[PDB]
């Protein structure tokens, strides 16, 4: 995204141009949830071993 | 407003700050041809800094 | 124990241009943790024999 | 489609590209607005 | 993306309209680098029991 600040963008941006710049960044953000949970599942299964 | 510019080879590049300006006149009431934005949203030009 | 690999986040990723290099450092740790990673399975396959 | 709402109005020709949606205008503003969501057809003819 | 070759985004497409282009080649590289990291580490949890 142009800025990582969601008051940078929406008020930076248009209503139309906002939400190309916003789906980016959620989906940027949801990929690094994916590696976290994932990271702490096969920690999960070395700490019950 | 001023009658005679200058060229694309050599123009004239002013500089304006330390004032407060109106953008509804410019943009809001508009007596011009073509008005374009690319990276700042045209509406909020009198929010954004 | 099984076979030890590490990828380098330069080559697989950009085709050895300079514009991909630039477009990293937006998307920046992604490939670090994930090379951090695989040292950490490989510190681990030592341990193993 | 359900329905269709046929909008007739003449407007002048430095100011027909403001009828889209996400404009602010003039004629844009305080008249005729359209949303992001809007779809639809702009069909224009020269009557002069 | 139409090309997979970042030289043959470069040298054809506009610089607006090349950097929707690689960044999806971009994209696509790292969800294959987090498809490998994934496996060896469950792999390695394998090899470890």
């Amino acid at each position: 995204a142009i800025s990582s600040v969601l008051n940078d963008i929406f008020s930076r941006l248009d209503p139309p141009e906002a939400e190309v710049q916003i789906d980016r960044l959620i989906t940027g953000r949801l990929q690094s949830l994916q590696t976290y949970v994932t990271q702490q599942l096969i920690r999960a299964a070395e700490i019950r071993a | 407003n001023a009658t005679r510019f200058a060229s694309v080879y050599a123009w004239n590049r002013k500089r304006i700050s330390n004032c407060v300006a109106d953008y509804s006149v410019l943009y809001n009431l508009a007596p011009f041809f073509t008005f374009k934005c690319y990276g700042v949203s045209p509406t909020k030009l009198n929010d954004l800094c | 124990s099984m076979t030890k690999t590490s990828v380098d986040c330069t080559m697989y990723i950009c085709g050895d241009s300079t514009e991909c290099s630039n477009l990293l450092l937006q998307y920046g740790s992604f490939c670090t943790q994930l090379k951090r990673a695989l040292t950490g399975i490989a510190v681990e396959q030592d341990k193993n024999t | 489609f359900t329905n269709v709402y046929a909008d007739s109005f003449v407007i002048r020709g430095d100011e027909v590209r403001q009828i889209a949606p996400g404009q602010t205008g003039n004629i844009a503003d305080y008249n005729y607005k359209l949303p992001d969501d809007f779809t639809g057809c702009v069909i224009a003819w020269n009557s002069n």
